RNA sequence: ACUGCUUGGGAGUGCAGUGUCAAGCUGGCAGGUAUGUGUCUGCCAAAGUUAAAUACAGAGUAGGAAGACCGAUAGCGAACAAGUA
């Protein structure tokens, strides 16, 4: 880690302690994959087929109405990242 | 891992094949009585989260509510007093859906120690808990170190002293820190403690 | 009350600090956006069962109001304000 | 003390100094502050003149903590220095050193007439006082 | 609870410097450092 | 099944609620273990000595 | 999202209803002004128990210590067969 010098304002701006990187734990996990949580839910997809706004949007990715996708999506999710990573997703598996 | 594929196939309720068995089942509901019990939770992997374990004493309900928001039970109508205490219609209860059918059963059988409820199915007019009692007196119960602590006097109607995980939930205390700081031992308890009138003995 | 279309009023800015031929625009104002600081107020307390909230001005009693005129000299963007009398009909010309 | 009321002076004396006419009352104008842009207006206009109003930014959820700058001036730096240890200072020799966090103070005015040398060791200063501090032969040292 | 102490010094290199353009350079840096960025 | 140590299985027709086992088909499916649904958890029950077998 | 209550919480503090409804292969939530985006920081929700320090603001049980308090029109309604007639 950047070393911070003693000086109060600045792009270091502390008392110049040795700072220590570190992180290491279990939470820092949820930032990995889960690569077995993905093949179970793999397996519920082709198990359970699509929903009825996943349909609903791939038959606008049909259409060049990307937009309306995301859009629709958004209107679904209320996140507009999640309205993404699903019309993401969803390009694949129209892929 | 067969809870990890019995709990996403739950997450999925929206899948065709989810939505049929929930329709056949809110269809069947329908034509039950408001608590039912079941010898098995319709979610055994979702009943086993809250605490639920197939044993002697413990036992699972399904507690219908009736959906939409509470109608103010004033006489025709009609409110008295200031004009923000007026409507009827469109107030809703301060109070959890999952809280109510934990609540309903509670009271229904305060032979029993309600742990959680979890949600089951919800048609149109309904939605469906399926609340998790314990046995308080099951000898199985008493002596597990896991769960008897229900058994103990402090919890005989958690539910209605709103103390279930669902209780908790339209209590505000799923939030730590600035989210609930006026909710925080209770909001009763906030407001004891900021409108008291403290007297230090010398001022 | 006629007015120019057109006036060499006095211009503050650097590239100015001179008379210069005005392009009068007379001010009407601006729409009211939903997401002003106190409309966002006026909505939020108006939801719910209390009525209106806040008084509504019903009687008025002037009938003419200040025209204000935006004015922008041709040499930039710049638009100085001024306002005029009250008059029943203003209509530059 | 109950002696001492004026409650006591005036037993005897019915109305208790709130007049025979225009009689002690109860809210003869409103509770608290009451009309205060009505009937009391020439009262706040007089003596609350900023009362009524709006006038700046807001800082929603203000934490006063990162904003803690209290402030000691060149003028007053004998406070901290020991008065021993202060003896004898002049601006080409040693001198007292002093740490202004210990102290509780952050920034470093640069008021008045500094004339015996110190090493301050602040947070801040003003653009005065390292000037002066410099010109008394002494010198700040930045700190955090 | 062990800490820093300081006792007393001559006054060195520290007579030049002003500390304030030291300081200020270092406040301005960082709060501008977003609007010098654009420019 | 997931460690494809079976190599067959026997998936019940009947089950309380069948999302326990209305996944497995599609598990043994992926891992490519034969496996046949069958008429009663209470065959495979008494199968297995059981009263009930949800799987085999 | 809408509605409603709620909050100091302010383009939403918490909640509820209804609709909608995630993510976990640049995860999620918080970071007190909305949005899209990029960094960084803390966290890891939707299951559970948990003493002590705290309340007793018209409770009780069993005791105790008091008072710059009242002193029988006072102090509790009740110094008495008083929540009695
Ligand atoms: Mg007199
Ligand atoms: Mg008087
Ligand atoms: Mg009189
Ligand atoms: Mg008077
Ligand atoms: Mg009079
Ligand atoms: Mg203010
Ligand atoms: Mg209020
Ligand atoms: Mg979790
Ligand atoms: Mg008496
Ligand atoms: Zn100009």
């Amino acid at each position: 880690p950047a070393p911070r010098t003693g000086i109060i304002a600045g792009f270091n701006k502390g008392h110049k302690t040795t700072r220590r990187a570190r992180a290491p734990s279990s939470n820092d996990r949820y930032a990995l994959p889960h690569k077995k949580l993905r093949a179970v839910k793999a397996i519920i997809t082709d198990l359970v087929g699509l929903s009825p706004m996943e349909r609903r949007v791939q038959e606008l990715l049909r259409v060049g109405k990307d937009k309306r996708a995301l859009k629709f999506c958004k209107k679904r999710l209320g996140n507009f990242k999640a309205a993404k990573k699903r019309r993401a997703k969803m390009e694949e598996a129209l892929r | 891992g067969a809870f990890m594929y019995l709990n996403e196939l739950w997450k999925k309720k929206s899948s065709d094949v989810m939505r049929f068995i929930q329709r056949v089942r809110a269809w069947e509901f329908r034509h039950q009585h408001t608590v039912v019990r079941l010898r098995r939770p319709t979610r055994p992997e979702k009943a086993r989260m809250l605490g639920y374990k197939t044993k002697q004493g413990f036992s699972v309900f399904r507690v219908r509510v009736r959906r939409g928001g509470r109608k103010r039970p004033v006489h025709k109508g009609i409110t008295y007093g200031k004009p923000k205490t007026s409507g009827v219609l469109g107030v809703k209860l301060n109070k959890n859906s999952r809280a109510i059918a934990e609540q309903r059963l509670g009271k229904k059988y305060g032979n029993l120690r309600v742990l959680n409820s979890y949600w089951v199915n919800a048609d149109s007019t309904f939605v469906w808990y399926e609340v998790v009692a314990v046995d308080p007196m099951c000898r199985t119960i008493r002596r597990d170190p896991r769960i008897n602590w229900i058994v103990n006097a402090v919890h005989k109607h958690r539910e209605q002293r709103g103390l279930t995980s669902a209780g908790r939930k339209h209590r505000g205390l799923r939030h730590k820190g600035h989210k609930a700081s006026k909710l925080r031992p209770s909001v009763r308890a906030a407001w004891r403690r900021n409108n008291r009138m403290v007297f230090l003995r010398k001022r | 009350v006629n007015y120019p279309k057109k006036k060499t009023m006095y211009c503050p800015d650097a590239r100015c600090k001179a008379h210069k031929s005005f392009k009068v625009v007379q001010y009407k104002a601006g729409k009211a956006r939903l997401y002003a600081r106190g409309k966002r107020r006026y909505d939020r307390k108006q939801s719910g069962y209390g009525g209106q909230t806040k008084p509504i001005f019903h009687k008025k009693a002037k009938t003419t109001k200040k025209i204000v005129l935006k004015l922008q000299c041709s040499n930039c963007k710049s638009i100085i304000q001024n306002v005029l009398k009250r008059t029943k009909h203003f209509e530059l010309n | 003390p109950t002696r001492f009321k004026k409650t006591r002076h005036q037993r005897g004396s019915t109305f208790c100094g709130y007049g025979r006419v225009g009689k002690h009352r109860k809210h003869p104008s409103g509770r608290g502050n009451a009309g205060g842009q009505h009937h009391h207006r020439i009262n706040f206009d007089k003596y609350h003149p900023g009362y009524f109003g709006k006038c700046g930014m807001n800082h929603y959820h203000l934490k006063k903590n990162p904003l803690w700058k209290p402030t000691i001036n060149l003028n007053n730096l004998a406070k901290l220095i020991a008065k021993d240890e202060a003896l004898k200072a002049k601006k080409g020799e040693t001198l007292p050193v002093v740490d202004l966090l210990a102290n509780g103070y952050s920034k470093l005015l640069g008021n008045g007439h500094l004339q015996t040398p110190c090493i301050v060791k602040a947070r801040w200063v003003s653009k005065l006082a390292d000037k002066k501090i410099r010109k008394a032969g002494g010198a700040v040292v930045l700190q955090a | 609870t062990p800490a820093p102490e300081a006792p007393r010094k001559v006054t060195e290199e520290e007579r030049t410097k002003n500390v304030y353009k030291f300081l200020k350079k270092n406040h301005s840096a960082v709060r501008f450092f977003g609007i010098r960025r654009a420019r | 099944i997931e460690k494809k140590t079976a190599r067959l299985v026997m998936i019940a027709n009947n089950v309380d609620p069948i999302e326990l086992v209305l996944w497995m088909p599609t598990l043994c499916r992926a891992n490519k273990v034969p496996y046949a649904i069958v008429k009663d958890k209470a065959r495979l029950g008494d199968a297995v000595g059981r009263k009930t077998a949800t799987c085999v």
